[PDB]
């Protein structure tokens, strides 16, 4: 039965399965999971002699020895190694098997990972955080992020209107084939301002315009009823016809094929003297470089006539202005390439390279003609150092960062991140805004500030981006359900029929196309032939039926509501609650076709409700041909943005604001950052959960890693140390721990012995043998020249005392003061089998005058001054406030959200639960918390008589206090002072 | 105003004239096709181009979700009591706001703006 | 990681409440019930055992050095 008032507890039963299955770095892991599943193998078996099959073997480590021994994780970046598995194939001449060609690295926690299905207990003993998401690569020691770059989607034809130029109109198509064996091609088809307006093909590999009747007869169709039947398909529009007559004319010399195949090669990059030679090279280029998506083979030219006679007919739509002009910011039109695409386009080029240079090797030994010996001719350093420098370095600029480990959240943040670019699409466009189609799959308020504000974005949370497939069951199954094919039809049944394309390629028409769609539908929400991720849009007015199961969909979780009933009834709800010991799990909702995966151009053919609650409940009709339903509307905010309380009595600046501050508190941000050295990390003391709190933040891991502290803040004029933005700390409360922090730093050195003299070797220096530059201070280091652990360094004080040899001192100091504690100093041997440590100091780092703390309502501030426990204004009971807070911050910000989360968290502090600050909720007001306020024997807007710490007196005016979640900005003033 | 196609090689006829009776033909520059024209008309540029667009909308977006059903305008031609208005969006006719209705029983599809 | 000692606030000894109010959430008693016996009355005390994270219990899960 139908779930009618139980529906905000199975709204989150629904979205506790979905994170439960997937996670939150489930695109990066499914992207590198199909890389390296398919693509490698797809991609060694589309190279041209040979090379058989490929097995990929756990990330193991050789030593200068040499032995295979796994490499865990941490050890690798510990010792500063590439956490990469070994890469084998087969080649045939004998036959050779498992012929090692190079390393791949492995991304963590995907199914090549050694922390693949392992406990958290055994997650634990490798010394592995069982929180941590992986989806990033150790490389050298560093862990790596690839963000995931967006783009123009590939296949389509867009129509746009050239401001100026010499075109009114015109209409791309970025071709490319299934396996991208060679890069896209574009095309375009463009109409002139302004006999008439005449159209002109641009086509790849030619440097002028050639007419489009003149493409037409280079493909075979010399007539001129045999063109217009590719182009107009109802020669009835008299309209649409003379538009096409004033182009029927620049080609009327041309009556032939191969003097029109003669005219296009007379403009090609390579003009050659023969008309036969240059006949050959424009049927070569129009028979591989000219639509290449259509089809590369010896008769797909009545199919490229059918898409080329398709772009121009759609150019002419819009020309007659029939259809809209293509939005360049659609993201229906936007295509991400994750860390699957990407390393496979890095791989191409590499085993490029492998093949080329085992050719130009085997080639010197047999034209010698002894014999070549293949397995020697390989440089397996190619694809190793290819990945491995393309990953490290970035440059593929910008795709592969360092991953953020300052917060759990800040790290989750990284690993969900997308880019806009900036090139020439970023040029043409208006790429920094917020488009309409950024619903439920980017997150409206997370975006940086500054220089690339709108241009780096964010995942929503529930926002999936499709990992690929192949078309070859839909097509299969659309042949087999009366779907005409581009060859079998008369282009006089092509008029009112609804064409059919698949990944961008016409493929075929139909003549009951409501049919159809109910088909392929149905068949999707039982994943029988058509996996869930692959899309299926129905242009009723253009009749067409788009189909797409590429790679970078990014699409989205809906509910299913067949006439005005959700199909999510009570008993799925049931078999969810119990989803340990049952195995009924997100896959279990999905395939019972309850649940659908919609995409950003699937998504303007649906009708979305908000809340079966209220939506689908007869009324005066608004809609009542509702066809899916949003889970939660807080499912359209991301990572950071999820954090924020109360985010829509905020305005969106603030949580903008937020979002960015929500990266950079202080909190614990791994559990194992014990035994990791990074540069740089920052821990709080005692960090808390937050008392008021979304229900986003069960899945964002807020509860185990969180980041701030739970003030008592009060908001008044106190003595004008919180001028602007300045807070005033309590002293007794920062003495007893409040906001506390631990700062760590690691150094490196490596005991280089690069040259045959000139060997850097650790021993101490001081007033040893055969001294150099000697500094300030060398009397803590051991004997073999390294400071060890528990001995208190202060500024310019010696680390490592290292000597390059009459020995010079390259000894390495503290970074310009800060008087830690040495923590750990770790030594090991680096790839080069060379002495290598890693040592770690700790600062304590208590709250001082110029630290800046922030709310979770976007504004932050440093410590203006720091009263003692009796100079606070304290209460009729001795409550003195953690934080004080300048009143005039408040109204110019929006953030309502603020004295709402101080009032609900007053509210559960006394009552004894943990308040809920879910964006949309409607059963949470200020009069539901007021009235509850005023239970617990207080006032109910939350004001407060506060005394005067300083004379006892009252304060005319109530105070208006309460706990709020503050966090400690990771910025402070030790960093500057040193 | 349209375009007519010869016979032979099926090009496009082009007009030309016929002196010794002063009448227009239709002939073909790949052939020696002629027709005697029946028009008297070459070329015809409509600036202000009123235009119906009860002719562009097609019957099948009465099956769309996304548009807007009404009861209280049923179809002259069946008596149906339900339609699915919207408007043009069309750069030419773009400037009015001017509602169409296609009538949403099946095998109907009439459509009529009010 | 660990319960501080001290409320923050007002610097009443929370630091041996702890394992009592686990003692008394799994002998099923409300959060705003557990609290009350442990007599922590005002808020500001009352949010150092309710919105207390114990990673302590986590970092526990790694061996040791030696
Ligand atoms: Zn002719
Ligand atoms: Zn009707
Ligand atoms: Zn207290």
């Amino acid at each position: 039965e139908i779930t009618p008032d139980l529906w905000q507890e199975a709204c989150w039963i629904v979205i506790s399965s979905y994170f439960d299955e997937k996670g939150l770095v489930r695109q990066q892991l499914d992207s590198f999971d199909e890389f390296i599943q398919m693509s490698v193998q797809r991609i060694v078996e589309d190279a041209p002699p040979k090379f058989e099959q490929i097995y990929l073997s756990k990330p193991t480590h050789w030593e200068r020895d040499g032995a295979p021994s796994p490499m865990m994780p941490n050890e690798a970046r510990l010792r500063n190694l590439t956490y990469s598995a070994p890469l084998y194939v087969d080649i045939t001449k004998t036959q050779h098997q498992k012929t090692f060609i190079g390393k791949i690295p492995i991304m963590l926690r995907s199914t090549y990972c050694l922390l693949n299905g392992l406990t958290d207990r055994d997650l634990c003993e490798l010394n592995e955080c069982p929180l941590d998401p992986g989806g990033y690569f150790i490389i050298n020691g560093s862990e790596k992020v690839l963000i995931a770059q967006e783009k123009m989607a590939t296949n389509t034809v867009y129509v746009f209107a050239k401001k100026d130029s010499k075109y009114a109109y015109t209409g791309e198509c970025r071709s490319c084939l299934e396996n991208s064996s060679r890069p896209t091609s574009t095309i375009w088809v463009s109409m002139l301002a302004r006999i008439g307006q005449r159209i002109v093909a641009t086509l790849p590999y030619i440097k002028q315009e050639v007419p489009i009747i003149i493409v037409f007869r280079a493909l075979g169709f010399v007539s001129d009823r045999d063109i217009l039947e590719h182009i107009i398909y109802d020669f009835e529009d008299p309209e649409m016809m003379e538009m096409v007559k004033p182009s029927l004319d620049e080609a009327f010399v041309i009556q032939e094929q191969n003097v029109a195949l003669n005219f296009i090669g007379s403009r090609g990059a390579k003009p050659g003297v023969t008309k036969e030679k240059r006949i050959k090279y424009a049927k070569e280029v129009l028979q591989k470089e000219m639509l290449p998506h259509v089809g590369v083979s010896d008769f797909c030219e009545t199919k490229k006539a059918y898409f080329l006679g398709y772009m121009v007919h759609r150019l002419l739509l819009a020309a007659l202005g029939r259809r809209e002009l293509d939005d360049r910011d659609h993201y229906g039109n936007k295509r991400l390439d994750l860390a699957g695409p990407l390393l496979a386009f890095l791989f191409r080029g590499m085993f490029k390279n492998l093949l080329k240079e085992v050719r130009i090797y085997a080639q010197k030994f047999i034209d010698r003609g002894k014999d070549f010996n293949l397995e020697l001719a390989i440089k397996t350093r190619i694809i190793s150092d290819g990945l491995k420098y393309s990953l490290a370095t970035g440059n593929w600029a910008g795709v592969s960062q360092v991953l953020n480990r300052l917060t759990f959240a800040s790290t989750l943040s990284h690993l969900r991140r997308l880019n806009s670019p900036i090139g020439r699409d970023g040029k043409l466009a208006k790429p920094r805004q917020l488009h309409n189609t950024l619903w439920g799959m980017v997150c409206p308020a997370e975006t940086p500030e500054g220089h690339a504000v709108g241009l780096v974005k964010n995942l929503a949370l529930m926002a999936y981006i499709s990992v690929g497939s192949q078309p070859s069951p839909i097509l299969e199954f659309l042949e087999e359900w009366s779907m005409e094919n581009l060859e079998e039809i008369s282009p006089a049944a092509i008029a009112d029929a609804t064409k059919i394309f698949v990944n961008g390629c016409w493929v075929g028409i139909h003549k009951d196309p409501e049919q159809l769609m109910n088909t392929l539908r149905k068949l999707r929400r039982q994943m029988d032939i058509i996996v869930s991720e692959v899309s299926m849009i129905r242009d009723i007015r253009e009749r067409e039926i788009r189909i797409y199961t590429d790679a970078g969909r990014i699409c989205r979780p809906l509910l299913i509501v067949e006439k005005q009933k959700l199909l999510l009834k009570k008993r799925h709800i049931d078999q969810l609650k119990e989803r340990e010991y049952n195995n009924y799990s997100w896959q279990d909702l999905v395939a019972s076709g309850v649940v659908e995966y919609i995409d950003t151009l699937e998504e303007e053919t649906v009708m979305l409700a908000m809340t079966p609650d209220d939506l689908q409940e007869k009324e005066v009709a608004y809609c009542s041909t509702y066809t899916h339903c949003e889970i939660h509307p807080s499912m359209i905010l991301g990572v950071c943005a999820s954090i924020i309380p109360f985010p829509d009595h905020n305005q969106s600046p603030r949580n903008t604001y937020q979002s960015a501050m929500g990266k950079q508190a202080m909190g614990v941000y791994i559990t194992n950052f014990h035994v990791r050295m990074d540069t740089l990390a920052h821990v709080l003391y005692y960090p808390q959960k937050p008392l008021v709190t979304t229900r986003s933040m069960e899945y964002l891991r807020f509860r185990e890693l969180p980041a701030g502290i739970n003030s008592i803040v009060a908001i008044a004029s106190y003595t004008g140390y919180n001028q602007e933005d300045s807070v005033i700390m309590n002293r007794s409360a920062v003495d007893r721990g409040f906001f506390r922090s631990v700062f760590y730093r690691s150094y490196k050195e490596q005991e280089s012995k690069k040259g045959f003299d000139q060997e850097e070797v650790f021993e101490k220096p001081t007033r040893e043998t055969c001294q150099g530059m000697r500094h300030a201070i060398y009397d803590k280091l051991d004997d073999d020249g390294l400071i060890a652990p528990g001995v208190r360094v202060s500024g310019d004080d010696v680390i490592i005392g290292k000597t390059v040899t009459t020995k010079r001192d390259c000894s390495t100091f503290l970074r310009t003061s800060e008087t830690g504690i040495v923590d750990q100093v770790m030594v090991t041997l680096n790839q080069e089998g060379y002495k290598f440590c890693k040592i770690r100091v700790r600062s304590v780092r208590i709250p001082q005058i110029g630290d800046k703390f922030a709310s979770r309502h976007g504004q932050k501030g440093t410590c203006g001054i720091q009263y003692r426990q009796e100079d606070m204004p304290f209460t009729c009971e001795g409550i003195t406030p953690d934080i004080i807070i300048n009143p005039h911050a408040i109204p110019s910000r929006m953030t309502i959200g603020h004295l709402i989360e101080c009032l609900q968290g007053k509210v559960s502090a006394n009552k004894g639960e943990i308040g809920d600050a879910t964006p949309f909720n409607d059963a949470v007001n200020v009069q539901k918390i007021s009235n509850l306020l005023s239970d617990y024997g207080y006032h109910l807007r939350g004001n407060e008589v506060l005394y005067n710490g300083f004379t006892g007196r009252k304060i005319t005016s109530q105070i208006f206090i309460g706990p709020t979640y503050y966090q400690r900005l990771k910025h402070m003033v030790d960093d500057k002072i040193h | 105003v349209g375009i007519r196609f010869c016979q032979e090689c099926n090009n496009m006829l082009y007009p030309k004239e016929d002196k010794e009776n002063r009448i227009l033909l239709y002939a073909c520059r790949n052939c020696d096709y002629q027709q005697e024209a029946d028009n008297s008309c070459i070329y015809v540029n409509k600036i202000t181009h009123e235009v119906d667009e009860l002719t562009q909308i097609i019957a099948d977006v009465s099956q769309d979700p996304t548009l807007p059903r009404t009861e209280d305008h049923p179809c002259q031609k069946c008596g149906h009591k339900e339609a699915v208005f919207f408007q043009s969006h069309s750069a030419r006719a773009e400037d009015a706001m001017r509602l169409y209705y296609v009538c949403t029983a099946p095998h109907c599809g009439h459509r009529w703006t009010e | 990681m660990i319960i501080p000692v001290r409320c923050f606030t007002c610097g009443k000894i929370v630091g041996n409440k702890w394992e009592a109010y686990l003692g008394l959430l799994q002998a099923e008693y409300t959060e705003g019930d557990a609290l009350d016996a442990l007599g922590l009355k005002r808020y500001c005390c009352r949010r150092m055992l309710l919105a207390h994270v114990d990673l302590i219990e986590k970092l526990l899960n790694y061996a040791p050095l030696e």
